[PDB]
């Protein structure tokens, strides 16, 4: 009974690449033992067992890393004795993953030897792995924006196609320097953070912080 | 027989029966529809050498047959015809149709 | 019917549904030797009545009783399998109980 | 029907450590819920679910980690009811598995503070942790050959009942100077490749360098 399908918030800890949860009633039948539910990428089904039987409790059934486009499900209620209930179908337009996964190995290239947090080269180079959802949605990009040693925002600039980025010497000690303090300096102490962002899909789970 | 069909089901049927020859007074014979008068009935079972007895057309007097048929084709007037949902599996064609004789056999 | 019998349950491997079910009270019986003669399925590897043909005049619900049965040969999972229904030229079928569910819902 | 043992491959990508995998045809019974196959070794059986039901499609059940020897296998079809079908009897002798693992935290002793790609002693001394597999299979050892920076081949030396190797300094700067350039030299700049082989047992998947 009520065979539907609710998507995933947008913001949440946790629930990392995680589409929609499919959620139904148990069937009146008292007698079934589990449930086949047939996704239609999928080559098997999930089963998900009726352990306990409440009749006015939901059962659900998550997915996690199936990319947007048409899905079409057909839940199934299977007896002791065998017997498959008549099949449930829904169709419905699966979105895409709105709790990103967090960039990974956000370091420094171009670091001081001995002591880490110190720069050796004149340019900052920032260097990020891949985040693993990248060949599920294609439109994904990252937002890069780098702070200040007094807590106060710097640069927001969007990379693409690429996953790493420099921090040029003339940015630093024109651009930043005269449109914020009106004058010429180079900001030696700098924060760099960097998320996952999408078209459609929403931002990643938490800042990937230096 | 796939994933959900493991075994073959007793399978039953609802036929609608033998067409039977129903004889008119005039003289033509019309045989297209199964009947539920039973004397027609009846009478197909007794004139069938395939199954039953082989009594021809011959040892049977015609008239006397189809007087007594319209004795059990009297419409009944006690109940309506609305009173019957399951028109069509009671053995009625139309439910326009009176199709309330008497005595009625499937 | 050895053949359709594996693709069955363990029970009904060798059962069909009795023709008649009512066959009429008369003097002849009592109420609980009448109510309690009236079968519903029989067995078929002793039965030899119970192969026979049956004549239905009218709609009424009956068996069928198997004549061939066999697969495919690169699918062996699809059967085909023959069942004889009725006698004589019926003007045809109303319904088919797949089951014990009718392919058209009450 | 047709229950065989297919042994893996010679050198794929993934499949570390396993053996052939079992092959079967689905039982003509069309009410079977799963096989119950009995390995020798194992005290449980594999039971492995048949949850979609085509006649002409293979099932498999691989073996992973299983030694070579003496290996008897039984097949059973499961129904709803319990009962069981005649079980299928096959013994065959099994092969070692001819996917091995790559050669873990390959690293050079004697390394530079600060920088770690630079020396420190004058002869190079190289580490690395034992490959997992050992245990499987008895008769393992390594090859190590060690490169030039002109991309020219230098040493092929074989390691055995030992998890470590040095380059002595008179090795290069004799042996191998006078070999190949016909002189008296020391190539300072070095590549290391390791990877693991056996006598009947084949290569690691990948080569393990620095």
């Amino acid at each position: 009974r009520d065979f539907k399908y609710t998507p995933t918030p947008g913001g949440v800890v946790g629930a990392i690449g995680k589409n929609g949860e499919l959620s139904w009633l148990p069937s009146l039948t008292n007698n079934v033992v589990y449930y086949s539910i047939a996704h239609s990428g999928h080559v098997n089904p999930y089963i998900v067992q009726q352990l306990e039987n409440n009749p006015n409790e939901r059962m659900i059934q998550e997915i996690i890393g199936e990319p947007a486009g048409l899905a079409i499900f057909e839940l199934r209620a299977v007896d002791i004795n065998g017997r498959r209930s008549s099949p449930v179908t829904l169709s419905v337009d699966l979105n895409s993953a709105k709790n990103l996964s967090v960039v990974s190995n956000f370091r420094v290239v171009n670091t001081a030897s001995g002591d880490v947090t110190e720069f050796v080269g004149p340019d900052v180079k920032l260097a990020w792995d891949k985040i693993p959802e990248e060949e599920i949605i294609p439109e994904i990009y990252y937002t890069l924006e780098i702070y200040d040693s007094q807590d106060r925002m710097l640069r927001s600039v969007r990379i693409e196609d690429v996953y790493t980025y420099d921090y040029l010497l003339t940015y630093n000690k024109a651009d930043f320097a005269l449109l914020n303090s009106g004058a010429l300096g180079i900001n030696r102490k700098l924060r760099f953070r960097i998320r996952a962002e999408g078209e459609n899909g929403e931002q990643s789970v938490g800042w990937a912080t230096i | 027989i796939n994933e959900n069909r493991t075994e073959i089901p007793e399978i039953s049927a609802e036929v609608q029966g033998k067409k039977v020859k129903v004889y008119n007074s005039d003289g033509t014979i019309k045989a297209d529809k199964t009947s539920l008068n039973g004397i027609w009935q009846l009478m197909d079972y007794l004139t069938s050498d395939r199954y039953g007895a082989d009594i021809t057309l011959d040892q049977f007097p015609l008239q006397k047959v189809i007087s007594e048929a319209k004795i059990l084709d009297i419409i009944d007037e006690s109940y309506q015809t609305s009173w019957q949902p399951y028109w069509r599996y009671v053995g009625w064609n139309d439910p326009l149709s009176e199709n309330r004789q008497i005595v009625q056999l499937n | 019917t050895t053949i359709l019998a594996k693709y069955q349950v363990k029970e009904e491997r060798y059962k069909l549904q009795s023709k008649k079910k009512l066959f009429g009270l008369s003097r002849s019986y009592s109420l609980k030797k009448y109510y309690e003669t009236v079968t519903k399925e029989v067995d078929l590897d002793f039965n030899l009545a119970a192969k026979f043909i049956p004549v239905v005049y009218g709609v009424q619900k009956i068996p069928g009783i198997p004549i061939f049965a066999d697969t495919e040969l690169n699918n062996p999972n699809i059967v085909y399998v023959v069942y004889a229904f009725a006698e004589g030229e019926i003007d045809g079928f109303l319904d088919f109980y797949i089951g014990d569910s009718p392919m058209i819902c009450f």
